[PDB]
């Protein structure tokens, strides 16, 4: 047997190693950012004609200026989701400010190396979470998005995609791309992407999309508000 | 420390650590206790391999309190534990009670904690087998505890290395209207089927409780019973 | 003070093979009646009887605690408790709590199931028992008894004369007293039976 | 599998902690460090060895100053070693505080040693991987040298040669008689030992680092001046020809 | 097995899983730290894989690093440090110095590597400061093993650095401030598949020295280093 | 510390424990016990293994237990495991009285008793208790009220059980000769008498393998007594007497 | 104390201990649940009846609140563990806010307890998938569901226990509007499910029925007889159509 | 037999055996030393074996008896590590004794709380039993002479004459001689007959610097080690 803690001969943990694998069984999500806003979409795989789409929530806010896509394991992201929006509030409270999107995903990314049976584990922490998330907000220099993987090494990026189908799609999404686009062209691209790798169809409830942009606080689109820009 | 049981229950049902204990008390020291109306006996035996051991220092019937005898068939260094225990306990149960305490609630508390130390954490258990006698408002009490917790009141029972030879043997003797004079013989000639060579004083140890408190005999007195 | 915030009168005493004791039934708090029907005496087991008195509170807390210990005994070895063996428990069982006690003056009164031989106990705020064979008080009246039982008590004494005894003592102990009244009852041990009475007393 | 030597909590057959014989071998594959005494003091030696020439002499110290009178020379992992230092500092500086004077060494090599050794039993922690020296000067106890293994042994010797050269070193000082030189004719021998011992074929070159303690310094423990270090090298130079 | 666990001494005195971290210092992006008369000098790589992270930190105005490792324990030890240095701002009025630091982050290393169920940190340090005794430069491993060093770098094929470096060894203690750092760039320039060249959106570097307080340069500042190039 | 652990709480690649059912085939050799429910009482039975020259009668029983004024058990075991367990009912039991100042009702003396030894197959590391039981007793609720339990925390009511050795003979054999609402505490013990020797492997009972008690409400106050050797023997003359009418 | 790593990551992520967990229920007793128009209906079945036993004390239909009931297809001793915690924090709930508690909020409670015991040091996970149902404010029934890893989503009409997948197969084909029209109708639709996984008739049934403001019910055997007699005759029709 | 980790260990095998300490016993035969006890009608002597390979040694702080009080002794075996641990731990024990008791501690009550100690190992797995002896000599107001030995099984007796190390069977062997033909043993037949069956055991004809001698004596209860000049007297006393 083995440990939680234990290296490879690589300098490569094992836990971490084995469980990015985990995030390949996933659904997709892309988030892309402008001039002026990001963008958040995502897919839902449907499995049966009963159940009530309604209740999957993929994409949650943190704040009124930013927001958070999630793939792989939808159960361990739900005790970082909150953290962050602890934090959040906290930082309002002693300091009557906004937190940055960089600060946000260091504060959660600060999370997820703390796992081992040495101490005496009050926290509990056995074992790292298998999720990848996709933040986004407005802040006091323009629109951020980033990335971050269960090692807690987050990074900054313009359009990114991640998920089971993440390795040619992000391809077409490295084609598709030009400092000046604008909102609207983006929105159109992912929905495309997302159209040309799912599997069933494109329907306006196998989605969730929203948009930070700034001005406006986050927003989530309606059922309405969504097939007004799928017939193309 | 260690936080995980290390007896377990194996795919037949049966702990067998309880077991790879008990095959220890079969060699030690083969005991002997009986029952009269007058009292209770208890018999040890013992195997000094030189001369120039001692025997003045070293003993194995030791008593608990005023009323109450011990001894045990296993383990030595796993009995002084035992020992120290019941000493504690039974102080307990005065200081309470301001009263001496009775004999089956002390072979309880034994039983709980010989048995405590069977699913704790990094333990084994305990590689003794004690009998214990004592006395309380007329009448005398015998009873004998085991490793995995479980205690019987016994009559005129014995253990240790021939003890499946030393029962039979103390079935068809025992008439249950003995007085304190010749349970004592049975007692010393039981073990005298399991001894190896010539037998004498310092080779065995006695003690006995009748209404005055519970006693060990001197050499002068096994001497004297000695010559039949 | 804390002790008499309501009050309370507790008594017993021994004859020649049957004991009594005794207690009054009033409830209320430091001036005030509330209630004329409160129970101070237990019974802990069969012939063997324990009065509280002082803080009602403690007073009930002590007997569900003792009832506990009690039953606990009795379902480990199965054997009737013995008075000297209550005594000492109590003892402990007060004396846990020097720093932050009760304010109860329990009084033991029973038998031995094996001579019938009288016993009666009284302890204290802490648990200094006093063993004696004249008879035991407890409570506020303590004084206004005493110098009555002094007077009339006798050694050797039948059942009736104990039972007249105990009753014109306390009676005209009370009447004495107002914080303490409104109701005496009185129980008798036998070697195989119980006489539990109540007396006539004034309400004012 | 046999799993007899994957923990200290264990004995093999014959008897024998082979966690302890494990660690022990790392001491053998580090450089030398001698120290002998003399009727006046104390007088340390060690070799550091320069791997590339980046690095700036005066790094990788293995000499350390545990109290006014008091100093280590160590050997195998370094890391274990300052942990002891700091150990030994910690110790003295308390007793200092109790009683009210400079402790003694037999005492501090005893206390570090019982402290080395709650590491040879249990299976939560692994042994030690350094072997150290100790020595210091008195005008009551006079001149003391001890050293300590990675077991919990401390003994006392004329002169000790923990290290890789260990036979070679202690048969060339056999070839002396300290008890009847001074602290003055010591420090070249030390030197002439030091360069005869290493070998040029298998590692290239080296740095020398010397110590005092006894009447020269007064007590105090201090480094060697950078003439009497030169007179020294030039005599080993001479001799070595 | 051996090589499991961190409390198991190998039959020939090895740690496995010392040198299993030290061999996570050998795939991350290089760096390189050289010292001179007057001042300190770091940088990097910043191997972007189309965004990576960022390569160096400020610890306070007179010490910064530089990672070579896992980003996540290093933010553990850079947190360390800046609390040390405030506490002895806080306490004694005076910047703490730079060895008795090191010192300090050894001694931190060195616990995990002699007890059960721990993993020692997979990640290597290299730090610049100055104080009385002039700059500072100073190399930190996973083991608690610290040096001292007038010039060095770590990463993967950080050999041809190392050789150009004791190659140039000899000229540095008089080169003025631009020049270091073009000796620096042009020697971190071999570590590359001879396919590539040096740009302003790789680089990244930090400077030191009595007369300013550790200074980083971005991307878009980087440019005026990058004149006077060859093959 | 890794190499000498077994877990001991572990879901087994098929969704079941081992070391749960693993005692449970220990529970199947220990000592055969058997309990019924009649429109007046309650009875329960047991059968003794140990036949030598014992101080028997020492005690109230070897087998029988008891809990409170109106309350018993009837382990069929192990011992050592058993005699805590009756502690910790008791402990309950008194505690619920101190609180509330009333009997303990059966069922909540049963659940918080099957919630002790679920932690033992979940948290902890220890191997779990190996003794299932079958308690009896009254209440103003429901009546006459038995029960059960099991080593995994799991317990159920019932009308009539046997548990031990041969129990799956006795409730087969039971389930037909068992009429409903028409039964009384004079031919649940004839029920007894023969089912006990129907099952038994001793060609037949000598009132000395054998064990029963009763348990009634007489007068307000609630009776458990146990039958003395001239009663029994009594009753499996009868049982001899009536088997002969065939 | 005990702190060592029970469940654990795998070489494809495949947290085994979760993986072990499900294949119980699918073994346990089979469960129906449906949302009708104005009604919610439970059919736990599967019950193995042996003549001897009191229908009280085994039962498996409970109630956390005078608003929420619940159904569970695995090990009882932890369901029995699992809704006395949910009970305890309803009660928690209707203290400090001044209203009852919603389906979510005790659904949400659940799951953070299963997945809490997938991450923790010296725990097990649990080996029950309930099936809860409610009645909200404003009526708005609703039918939520859950897994020992810590998900839950709404469901219309969902089955567990083994036999689980015929039924949804058979299910998914039959709940229409115009088959959901009263009470009578939703009920029927149950026990024609259960009859597949049946042995033995309806001999092992423990229906229910949540309706505005009842807070509970459960039918006797009379009128189970009726409601198979009823269906006998339509496939008798049925199959005359045929 | 064997059958799980019942090798590695302190638990039960098949046959009823502890083999961790069955291996614990043959560490004191790696130090390949040898120690002996005994005792007459007003004295206690115990004797061992030095030896000194290097010549580079200060032969001052190379000795196996110790001063547990000044009216008691010790000498160990075995390992060297793992017997200073025991000798702090008695030194321990008996100041507590004598600040809470009033009196001084007897060899009795030492050699049975070391024994306790010792056993306590013997149970748990976390840590394994320490590889030494302790036997130790004192005088007392009653009885007079005492002798006392521990093992690294929890076992404690008293002896008349008793040996230990890597020749233990030889020398008692030899021991069990003489005391049945016993005399006065008072001063010159204790020291002279222990040195004598060191010789007849080993048959080196031993010298004045490789051996330790420690008294006490009624008239001089004090513990004593000796002086060279001493053990030189009796070298060439018993040497006629």
């Amino acid at each position: 047997d083995r440990g939680v803690n234990t290296f490879s001969p690589e300098g490569r943990l094992f836990q971490v190693e084995y469980d990015i694998e985990a995030i390949k069984l996933g659904s997709t999500a892309i988030g892309i950012q402008t001039s002026e806003g990001v963008c958040l979409a995502v897919e839902k795989r449907i499995t049966s004609p009963l159940m009530e789409p309604s209740s999957i929530e993929k994409i949650v806010e943190i704040d009124a200026h930013i927001g958070c896509a999630m793939s792989g394991l939808i159960a361990d992201a739900k005790t970082l989701i909150d953290k962050a929006r602890v934090e959040t509030q906290n930082h309002w409270f002693t300091y009557n400010e906004t937190m940055t999107v960089e600060s946000v995903t260091q504060a959660v990314s600060n999370l997820a190396l703390q796992f081992g049976e040495e101490d005496a584990d009050p926290g509990a922490m056995s074992r790292p979470f298998g999720v990848a998330l996709l933040f986004g907000g407005v802040d006091e220099k323009g629109p951020q998005l980033f990335h971050m993987d269960p090692s807690g090494t987050f990074v900054q990026c313009d359009a990114r995609a991640i998920g089971s189908a993440s390795e040619g799609a992000q391809s077409s999404l490295q084609e598709l791309y030009h400092k000046s686009m604008t909102l609207k062209e983006a929105i159109k691209s992912s929905l495309i992407i997302l159209k040309q790798v799912m599997e069933e169809k494109l329907n306006a409830t196998n989605i969730e999309l929203a948009t930070v942009q700034p001005g406006q606080n986050f927003h989530m689109f309606t059922k309405e508000e969504l097939e007004e820009v799928i017939k193309d | 420390g260690y936080s995980f049981s290390l007896t377990t229950f194996s795919p037949s049902g049966k702990l067998v650590q309880i077991e790879y204990a008990l095959a220890a008390v079969a060699g030690g020291a083969p005991s002997v206790g009986i029952k009269a109306a007058n009292g209770v006996v208890l018999a040890t035996e013992k195997k000094q391999k030189s001369i120039l051991y001692d025997e003045r220092s070293v003993h194995k019937v030791e008593p608990i309190t005023k009323h109450i005898g011990l001894v045990y068939s296993g383990m030595g260094p796993d009995y002084r534990v035992l020992v120290h225990r019941a000493r504690k306990l039974a102080q307990q149960y005065y200081l309470v009670y301001q009263e001496p305490i009775p004999t089956a609630q002390l072979v309880q508390r034994v039983a709980s904690v010989m048995q405590e130390y069977t699913q704790s954490g990094g333990v084994r258990p305990f590689g003794v087998s004690l009998l214990i006698c004592g006395w309380n408002e007329g009448r005398p009490y015998l009873f004998q505890s085991d490793p995995s917790g479980a205690y019987f009141a016994w009559k005129a029972t014995a253990m240790g290395k021939n003890y499946v030879n030393g029962k039979t043997f103390l079935e068809k003797r025992y008439n249950e209207d003995l007085e304190l004079e010749d349970a004592i013989h049975t007692a010393i000639l039981t073990l005298k089927e399991s001894f190896e060579g010539q037998m004498t004083e310092d080779n065995i140890e006695v003690g006995i409780c009748n209404e005055a408190g519970f006693r060990r005999l001197t050499p002068t007195e096994v001497k004297d019973y000695l010559a039949a | 003070s804390i002790m008499s915030y309501n009050g309370g009168a507790v008594m017993a005493m021994k004859g020649k093979n049957c004991v009594a004791i005794a207690a009054d039934r009033r409830f209320g708090i430091q001036a005030q009646l509330v209630t004329t029907d409160f129970q101070k005496i237990f019974p802990m087991g069969d012939r063997l009887y324990i009065g509280l008195a002082g803080l009602a509170t403690d007073v009930q807390t002590v007997a569900q605690r003792l009832k506990f210990r009690l039953n606990l005994y009795e379902l480990k070895e199965g054997r009737q408790i013995k008075p000297y063996t209550l005594m000492s428990m109590v003892a402990n069982l007060l004396y846990e709590k020097r720093f932050g006690p009760y304010y109860t003056e329990p009084v033991i009164a029973g038998l031995d199931p094996k001579t019938f031989k009288p016993f009666i106990c009284s302890l204290d705020l802490i648990g200094c028992p006093m063993v004696t064979d004249d008879f035991v008080v407890s409570g506020t009246c303590a004084e206004q008894m005493y110098g009555m039982c002094e007077s009339l008590w006798e050694p050797n004494m039948d059942p009736d004369h104990l039972f007249e005894t105990i009753s014109q003592a306390m009676l005209n102990a009370v009447d004495r007293d107002a914080v303490s009244g409104m109701g005496v009852i009185v129980h008798i041990i036998e070697k195989d039976k119980i006489t539990t009475r109540t007396l006539k007393a004034r309400m004012d | 599998g046999t799993g007899y030597d994957l923990s200290a909590s264990t004995f093999s057959p014959d008897g024998r902690v082979f966690q302890v014989e494990y660690a022990m071998k790392a001491v053998e594959n580090s450089s030398t460090a001698i120290g002998i005494r003399c009727k006046d003091g104390v007088v340390f030696g060690v070799e550091k060895l320069v791997l590339s020439k980046l690095y700036e002499e005066g790094s990788n110290k293995r000499l350390f100053n545990v109290d006014r009178h008091v100093g280590m020379a160590v050997a195998g992992l370094l890391a274990d070693a300052r942990s002891l230092a700091d150990i030994a500092r910690e110790e003295a500086s308390n007793f200092r505080s109790n009683f009210g004077y400079n402790i003694p060494l037999k005492h501090l090599a005893d206390r570090v040693a019982m402290y080395v050794h709650a590491y040879t039993l249990y299976s939560a922690v692994r042994p030690f991987g350094c072997s150290f020296m100790l020595g210091s000067y008195s005008v009551n106890d006079g001149a003391q040298l001890y050293m300590i293994d990675p077991s919990g042994v401390s003994y006392g010797y004329w002169g000790c040669a923990i290290g890789k050269a260990r036979q070679a070193a202690k048969t060339e000082i056999e070839k002396l008689q300290m008890k009847e030189m001074t602290c003055r004719d010591i420090v070249k021998e030390v030197a002439k030992i030091i360069y005869i011992v290493h070998d040029e074929v298998k590692d290239k070159a080296f740095e020398l680092e010397l110590s005092w303690v006894g009447e020269l310094t007064n007590g105090r423990h201090e480094i060697v001046p950078k003439d009497i270090r030169e007179e020294a090298e030039k005599y080993a130079k001479e001799s070595l020809k | 097995q051996y090589d499991n666990d961190v409390t198991v001494w190998s039959p020939q005195g090895r740690i496995h899983q010392i040198e299993y971290a030290m061999e996570a210092v050998k795939q991350g992006s290089a760096t390189v730290g050289l010292k001179s008369k007057t001042h300190a000098v770091l940088v990097a790589l910043k191997r972007a894989q189309a965004a990576h992270q960022k390569k160096i930190l400020h610890v306070d105005n007179h010490i910064g690093i530089s990672i070579a490792g896992l980003t996540a324990d290093a933010r553990l030890l850079c947190n360390f440090m800046r609390q040390e240095c405030l506490d002895s701002r806080f306490v004694f009025d005076r910047p703490l110095p730079v060895s008795r630091l090191v010192s300090l982050i050894g001694s931190k290393t060195q616990i995990p590597t002699q007890r059960y169920g721990r993993r020692p940190y997979g990640v290597g340090l290299l730090i610049a400061g100055y104080d009385d005794m002039g700059p500072h430069i100073f190399q930190t491993c996973p083991s608690a093993n610290y040096f001292d060093c007038r010039a060095m770098s770590i990463g993967a094929r950080s050999q041809s650095a190392r050789t150009y470096l004791e190659r140039h060894m000899s000229e540095f203690m008089e080169c003025n401030l631009n020049e270091l750092v073009k000796h620096g760039l042009r020697a971190l320039r071999e570590t590359l598949p001879a396919e590539q060249d040096l740009t302003t959106k790789n680089v990244s570097i930090g400077i030191v020295g009595k007369d300013l307080e550790f200074t980083i340069y971005d991307d878009d500042d980087v440019s005026p280093f990058l004149e006077g190039l060859e093959e | 510390s890794r190499r000498y652990d077994s877990r001991t709480t572990i879901f087994s690649p098929e969704g079941r424990l081992y070391q749960v059912e693993y005692a449970m085939e220990a529970i199947g050799h220990a000592g055969t016990c058997l309990g019924i429910l009649a429109n007046d009482g309650v009875l329960l039975a047991a059968e003794r293994r140990n036949i030598h020259k014992l101080l028997d009668e020492v005690f109230f029983s070897e087998k029988i237990y008891k809990l409170n004024e109106d309350m018993a058990c009837s382990v069929a075991g192990i011992t050592s495991d058993a005699n805590v367990l009756t502690n910790e009912l008791r402990l309950i039991a008194q505690r619920y009285l101190l609180q509330y100042q009333e009997p303990i009702p059966c069922e909540q003396l049963v659940t918080a008793l099957c919630d002790i030894k679920q932690a033992y197959t979940q948290f902890g590391g220890k191997r779990p208790f190996g003794v299932s039981l079958l308690y009896i007793g009254w209440d103003k609720h429901y009546g006459f009220q038995l029960y059960q339990s099991d080593p995994s925390g799991n317990y159920g009511g019932w009308k009539a059980t046997c548990i031990g050795n041969n129990s799956a003979a006795a409730v087969s054999m039971l389930k037909q000769d068992y009429k409903e609402g028409e039964m009384t505490l004079k031919s649940a013990l004839a029920l007894a008498i023969k089912v006990l020797n129907k099952t038994m492997d001793v060609s037949k009972l000598s009132a000395e393998k054998v064990e029963i008690a009763t348990l009634t409400r007489e007068n307000g106050k609630t009776v458990i007594r146990v039958l003395k050797q001239k009663e029994v023997e009594q009753l499996i003359k009868k049982h001899e007497e009536e088997e002969a009418k065939a | 104390s005990y702190d060592r790593a029970i469940t654990v990551f795998s070489p494809d992520g495949h947290l085994f201990q979760v993986e072990y967990a499900q294949e119980a229920v699918k073994k346990g007793s089979t469960a129906v649940g449906v949302r009708g128009r104005d009604i919610v209906v439970l059919g736990v079945e599967k019950k193995s009846v042996a003549k001897l036993q009191d229908e009280r004390t085994v039962r498996k239909i409970c109630a956390l609140d005078d608003n929420v009931c619940m159904a569970f297809a695995g090990l009882t001793a932890d369901a029995r563990i699992v809704i006395n915690r949910a009970r305890v924090e309803c009660q928690s709930h209707r203290l400090t806010v001044e209203d009852p508690v919603t389906v979510e909020y005790i659904t949400r409670y659940i799951a953070s307890l299963k997945q809490r015991y997938t991450q923790s040091n010296g725990r097990r996970p649990f080996g029950i998938s309930a099936l809860i149902v409610g009645f909200d404010f404003d009526g708005t029934p609703r039918l939520y569901q859950t897994d020992p890893s810590g998900t839950y989503h709404a469901w219309k009409a969902n089955a567990i226990g083994r036999g689980a997948k015929s039924v949804r197969e058979f299910l998914e084909k039959n709940y229409t509007d115009e088959a959901i029209e009263t009470d009578d109708l939703t009920i029927k639709l149950v026990i024609k499910a259960l009859l597949e996984v049946v042995q033995s008739g309806g001999k092992n049934i423990e229906l229910a029925v949540m309706r505005r403001d009842q807070s509970l019910k459960i039918l006797n055997p009379e009128e189970i007889e009726k409601y198979v007699a009823e269906i006998e005759k339509e496939k008798e029709e049925n199959e005359k159509k045929k | 037999s064997s059958a799980g980790f019942d090798r590695h260990i302190t638990i039960f095998s098949p046959e009823g055996r502890l083999y961790q300490v069955e291996y614990a016993f043959k560490a004191i035969n790696q130090g390949g030393l040898t120690s002996v006890a005994v005792r007459g009608k007003d004295c206690a002597v115990i004797v061992t074996q030095k030896k000194v390979p290097d010549k580079l040694l200060d032969s001052s702080t190379v000795t196996h008896l110790f001063k547990i009080t000044e009216n008691i002794g010790c000498v160990m075996t075995g390992m060297t590590a793992d017997s200073r641990s025991q000798v702090q731990r008695a030194r321990y024990e008996a100041a507590n004794w004598k600040y809470k008791y009033g009196y001084e501690i007897p060899v009795d009550m030492l050699c049975k709380r070391i024994a306790d100690i010792s056993q306590v190992y013997t149970q748990n797995a976390e840590m394994r039993p320490l590889g030494c002896c302790m036997i130790l000599i004192g005088i007392d107001e009653e009885q007079g002479p005492q002798v006392y030995k521990c093992d690294p099984a929890g076992y404690y007796c008293g002896f008349k004459a008793t040996a230990a190390g890597v020749k233990q069977t030889e020398s008692t062997s030899f021991l069990e001689k003489k005391v049945k033909k016993k005399f006065d043993w008072t001063f010159e037949q204790t020291v002279e007959t222990a040195i004598t069956c060191l010789s007849t055991v080993l048959s080196i004809d031993f010298k004045p610097s490789e051996i330790e001698v420690g008294v006490v004596t009624v008239e001089n209860p004090k513990f004593r080690i000796l002086t060279e000049a001493e053990i030189d007297a009796h070298l060439v006393a018993l040497a006629e």
